C-alpha cells in the first residue's frame, strides 16, 4: 500500500540520498527499517503527529501529515549504509504495511587505483587455480562470462581499517585447460592503467 | 471511530 | 448544542463456562451507532444506526481489529487483576472501559475521557490534562506504573484530541437529519386521587431528543423536594425519550402547583398547571 | 458490593385499545451485568421479545431495554419479570397505563 | 535478549509440512508473522493480541495456520508446502498497539521448498594462497576462499585467524552464482576474500581458516542416494603462513 521511491539507488561515498514514501489515505505512523544480507529488518525511526522530524545516528527523517508523505534523508553516505530501506505504514492499531523497498548501493572512493590481475596458488586439492582482478576504480563495471564454462563473480568491496585501505575485487575461475590470466576478465570495461603479467 | 492506540496489558 | 462520542466496553469472565464475553457499544450523544459481541456468529463490528452503514469495508475492518485487540487484552487483564486483588478462579468479574470526546456547537474540542472499572468500581482514570493517570488503589497503582512505562497517556491524548473529534465531526455531517435535530417534549398533565383529601399530580414529557430534560414541581413560587417523585429518563424505543414527575397534593390545592419543563428543543421553558 | 435493578414497564406511544403498539421494560442501575428479563401476557412469557445492546451509565451501573410488539386490550394484563443476583425471587412489575 | 526464531534455515520437499517457532520480547502483548519473498517488502500473514487473533485475513487458510495458545511463543505451520512458499518468515513483536512502538524483528526462518531432496548438495571448500606478484607490486597480501557445488543458497562464509573470527579486510559475494546458469535447480558457487599485510602472510605461526556453515537436511529425512545425506554441516579449508 505505501509507494516507496526510488526502487534503487547507487551513489559514491559522501553523496546525498533522499528516499520518500507516500500514502493514498491519511497517515497514523510511518515506520523506517534497514535490512542487510539475509538479516532481520532493524528499526530506525518512527514518525507520527507528535513529531514529525526524527533521527537515527547520522540519518534524519520527515513526516508531512498534509502531504501524506515521509522522507528519509541520507546525507554524506558511508559504505555501511547499504542496502535495503523499508517504509512501513500506520493503521489505527499500528499494523504495518511495508512499502516496495529501496536497494541502496554506496560505492567507495579509491585514492590510489592500479588495476592488476593475479593468479592465486592452490592450497592442496584443486584441479585449476583461481584469478583475481583487484584495486580498480568503482566506475569500472565487471561483466559476466558470455562463455558458460568460466565463472566470474560480481565486484566486492574490502575495508582493511588498520590501513584505512578500501579496494574493489572480482574473482574468476575455470576447470578448462585453455584458461589463463588477462583473457579471463577481457569482456568488461577495462581501463588503460591495467596490469597483465606474463 | 474506535481507539487502536494504546492497547497494552494493564 | 454540544455533542459527544462515547465508547463503552464490558468484559465478564465465566468460570467453567468458557472464555470471557466482550461487549462494545458506540454512541453519538444518545444514539447508538456501533456494536461488537465476542459471542456473536459474525465476529465483526456491526452497524446499529442507519447513517453509519454508508462506511466502506476498510472502516468495518479497522473497527473489528481495534475491538478484537481490546477483547483479547481484557481476557488476560481479568486474570491479572484477579492476581492483584488475590481472588480465586471461581467467581465472575467485570472490566468496564468508558472513553470518548466532547465538542461544542462550533465543533471544537472540549474534553477527552478514559476511565476503567473493576467489579463496577473505579480502577484507573485518565485526568482532564490527558497527561496523567489516577489510580484508585495499590492494585491500580501497578497498572499506572505499567502504563507510565508504555507511554499510554501521551498516546491516549493523541487520539482523544485528534481522531476522536475528526470521527465525531464526520458523524455529525453524515447523520445530520437525526443527530442534529432537537425534538421538543409533548407535555401533558394527569390527576389521580389516592384519597378524599390527597391527590397525585403527574407531569409528562414525551418524544423528546436529546435525553437531557428538567422536570421541576413548584407550589406558589417555591420549589418542591418534599413529596416529589421522578423516574429516570427512559427510551421510547424509536430514538426518542420519555420522562414524568409526580407530587402528592392536598385535594383542592391543584391550582397552587405548577410544573416547569426544560428542554433544548423547547424555545421557551414550559409551565404546566391543573 | 452489588446494585439492585430499577424496573420500568411502559408503552412507546399512549395506549389505545385494539391499536398496534410496543411494550417496553427498561431495566437500569444494576451490577453485575448478568440479568434475566421476561415480558408477560396474562402471566405467560412472550417469545417475540428483543433486547438492546448492553451499555452502562457514568456510575458503571448497567441498563437494558427489552421490548415486544403488542395490541393493548382491556381484558389483557401485561407485566415484566426481572431476575438478578440481588433478588431472591423474580420481581414482577405490572404495567399501569398511567405510569 | 531479542526476538528468538527457530530454525534459521529449513529445506522442505514440495507437498511436505513445515513449522516455524517464534519467541517475542518478554512482556510484549503483540506478535506479528510476515512473509518476505526474495528481497521484496515483508507481507503480513497474522497479528496476535495476547492469546488471540486480530487479523488473519492475509493468511492462506488452505495451507497456512498459526497459534499462540498461552500468548507468549507462537508457531506458524504450512501443510502442504508449495514451491511459491520459498521465503524468509519474519516474526515481529511490540509491547502493544502501538502508534509510538516500533517493531522488533527476529532473524527469521529462511525456507526453501524443493521439487526433489536429491538436488540438495553440500559445499566443497577450497582456500587459495596469495600471489607472489601481489606481495611484490602491492604492499598487501589477499587470500581467496571458494565454496562450490552447493544447493540451495543456505551457506554462511566466515574467516578465522588463530581461532578468532575476522571482519576487517573481509569481503564475501552478496549473491552466489549458478554453476549451470540455465537451470533454476542449479548448484551454486560463492567466493570471499581476506586481505592482510604481506608481512602477516610471511609469518609461519599464523593460521588462516575459511569456515562455511551449510544448512541442509536432518537425521529424520529419508536418504536413498549413493552419496552421504547432505546434512547441516561446517566445511573448512585452511593454509599456514609461508615465507617461501
Amino acid at each position: 500500500q505505501p509507494v516507496q521511491s526510488p526502487q534503487a539507488v547507487i551513489l559514491r561515498e559522501g553523496e546525498d540520498a533522499i528516499i520518500n514514501c507516500s500514502s493514498s489515505k491519511a497517515l497514523y505512523s510511518v515506520h523506517w527499517y534497514r535490512q542487510k544480507h539475509g538479516e532481520a529488518p532493524i528499526f530506525l525511526m518512527i514518525l507520527l503527529k507528535g513529531g514529525e522530524q526524527k533521527g537515527h545516528d547520522k540519518i534524519s527523517a520527515s513526516f508531512n501529515e498534509k502531504k501524506q508523505q515521509s522522507s528519509l534523508y541520507l546525507t554524506a553516505s558511508q559504505l555501511s549504509y547499504s542496502g535495503t530501506y523499508f517504509c512501513g505504514l500506520g493503521d489505527a492499531g499500528n499494523m504495518l504495511t511495508f512499502g516496495g523497498g529501496t536497494r541502496l548501493m554506496v560505492k567507495p572512493h579509491i585514492q590510489n587505483p592500479d588495476p592488476a590481475v593475479y593468479q592465486l596458488r592452490d592450497s592442496k586439492s584443486s584441479d585449476k587455480s583461481v584469478c583475481l582482478f583487484t584495486d580498480f576504480d568503482s566506475q569500472t563495471n565487471v561483466s559476466q562470462s558470455k562463455d558458460s564454462d568460466v565463472y566470474i563473480t560480481d565486484k566486492c568491496v574490502l575495508d582493511m581499517r588498520s590501513m584505512d585501505f578500501k579496494s574493489n575485487s572480482a574473482v574468476a575461475w575455470s576447470n578448462k585447460s585453455d584458461f589463463a590470466c588477462a583473457n579471463a576478465f577481457n569482456n568488461s570495461i577495462i581501463p588503460e592503467d591495467t596490469f597483465f603479467p606474463s | 471511530g474506535t481507539s487502536g492506540s494504546p492497547i497494552v496489558n494493564r | 448544542g454540544s455533542h459527544s462520542m462515547r465508547y463503552f466496553y464490558t468484559s465478564v469472565s465465566r468460570p467453567g463456562r468458557g472464555e470471557p464475553r466482550f461487549i462494545a457499544v458506540g454512541y453519538v450523544d444518545d444514539t447508538q451507532f456501533v456494536r461488537f459481541d465476542s459471542d456473536a456468529a459474525s465476529q465483526r463490528m456491526e452497524p446499529r444506526a442507519p447513517w453509519i452503514e454508508q462506511e466502506g469495508p476498510e472502516y468495518w475492518d479497522q473497527e473489528t481489529r481495534n475491538v478484537k485487540a481490546q477483547s483479547q487484552t481484557d481476557r488476560v487483564d481479568l486474570g491479572t487483576l484477579r492476581g492483584y486483588y488475590n481472588q480465586s478462579e471461581d467467581g465472575s468479574h467485570t472490566i468496564q472501559i468508558m472513553y470518548g470526546c466532547d465538542v461544542g456547537p462550533d465543533g471544537r474540542f472540549l474534553r477527552g475521557y478514559r476511565q476503567d472499572a473493576y467489579d463496577g468500581k473505579d480502577y484507573i482514570a485518565l485526568n482532564e490534562d490527558l497527561r496523567s493517570w489516577t489510580a484508585a488503589d495499590m492494585a491500580a497503582q501497578i497498572t499506572k506504573r505499567k502504563w507510565e512505562a508504555a507511554h499510554a497517556a501521551e498516546q491516549q491524548r493523541a487520539y482523544l484530541e485528534g481522531r476522536c473529534v475528526e470521527w465525531l465531526r464526520r458523524y455529525l455531517e453524515n447523520g445530520k437529519e437525526t443527530l442534529q435535530r432537537t425534538d421538543p417534549p409533548k407535555t401533558h398533565m394527569t390527576h389521580h386521587p389516592i384519597s378524599d383529601h390527597e391527590a397525585t399530580l403527574r407531569c409528562w414529557a414525551l418524544g423528546f431528543y436529546p435525553a437531557e430534560i428538567t422536570l421541576t414541581w413548584q407550589r406558589d413560587g417555591e420549589d418542591q423536594t418534599q413529596d416529589t417523585e421522578l423516574v429516570e429518563t427512559r427510551p421510547a424505543g424509536d430514538g426518542t425519550f420519555q420522562k414524568w414527575a409526580a407530587v402528592v397534593v392536598p385535594s383542592g390545592e391543584e391550582q397552587r402547583y405548577t410544573c416547569h419543563v426544560q428542554h433544548e428543543g423547547l424555545p421557551k421553558p414550559l409551565t404546566l398547571r391543573w | 458490593i452489588q446494585r439492585t435493578p430499577k424496573i420500568q414497564v411502559y408503552s412507546r406511544h399512549p395506549a389505545e385499545n385494539g391499536k398496534s403498539n410496543f411494550l417496553n421494560c427498561y431495566v437500569s442501575g444494576f451490577h453485575p451485568s448478568d440479568i434475566e428479563v421476561d415480558l408477560l401476557k396474562n402471566g405467560e412469557r412472550i417469545e417475540k421479545v428483543e433486547h438492546s445492546d448492553l451499555s452502562f451509565s457514568k456510575d458503571w451501573s448497567f441498563y437494558l431495554l427489552y421490548y415486544t410488539e403488542f395490541t393493548p386490550t382491556e381484558k389483557d394484563e401485561y407485566a415484566c419479570r426481572v431476575n438478578h443476583v440481588t433478588l431472591s425471587q423474580p420481581k414482577i412489575v405490572k404495567w399501569d397505563r398511567d405510569m | 535478549a531479542g526476538v528468538a526464531q527457530s530454525p534459521r534455515y529449513k529445506i522442505i520437499e514440495k507437498r511436505q509440512s513445515v513449522a516455524f517457532w517464534c519467541n517475542p520480547i518478554s512482556g510484549h502483548a503483540t506478535l506479528y508473522w510476515y512473509q518476505q519473498i526474495l528481497g521484496q517488502g515483508p507481507k503480513l500473514l497474522i497479528q496476535f493480541q495476547n492469546n488471540g487473533v486480530v487479523d488473519d485475513s492475509q493468511l492462506p487458510k488452505d495451507r497456512f495456520s498459526a497459534e499462540r495458545l498461552k500468548g507468549v511463543d507462537s508457531t506458524l505451520k504450512i501443510q502442504p508446502a508449495k514451491l511459491e512458499d520459498s521465503a524468509v518468515y519474519l516474526c515481529a513483536s511490540s509491547l502493544g498497539q502501538g502508534l509510538l512502538y516500533g517493531y522488533t524483528f527476529g532473524s527469521g526462518t529462511r525456507l526453501t521448498v524443493l521439487e526433489d531432496l536429491n538436488k540438495v548438495f553440500p559445499p566443497e571448500v577450497a582456500v587459495f594462497e596469495p600471489s607472489e606478484a601481489e606481495i611484490s607490486h602491492t604492499q598487501k597480501a589477499t587470500l581467496v576462499c571458494l565454496a562450490t557445488g552447493f544447493y540451495p543458497d543456505h551457506v554462511e562464509l566466515s574467516w578465522w585467524v588463530n581461532g578468532k573470527e575476522v571482519h576487517s579486510g573481509v569481503c564475501t559475494d552478496p549473491q552466489p552464482l549458478k554453476e549451470q546458469p540455465a537451470l533454476n535447480d542449479s548448484r551454486y558457487a560463492l567466493s570471499s576474500r581476506l586481505r592482510v599485510s604481506a608481512t602477516f602472510w610471511q609469518n609461519p605461526r599464523n593460521h588462516f581458516r575459511c569456515q562455511v556453515q551449510f544448512y541442509g537436511l536432518s537425521e529424520n529425512d529419508e536418504w536413498t542416494q549413493d552419496r552421504a545425506k547432505p546434512v547441516t554441516q561446517i566445511v573448512s579449508a585452511e593454509a599456514w603462513g609461508r615465507a617461501d
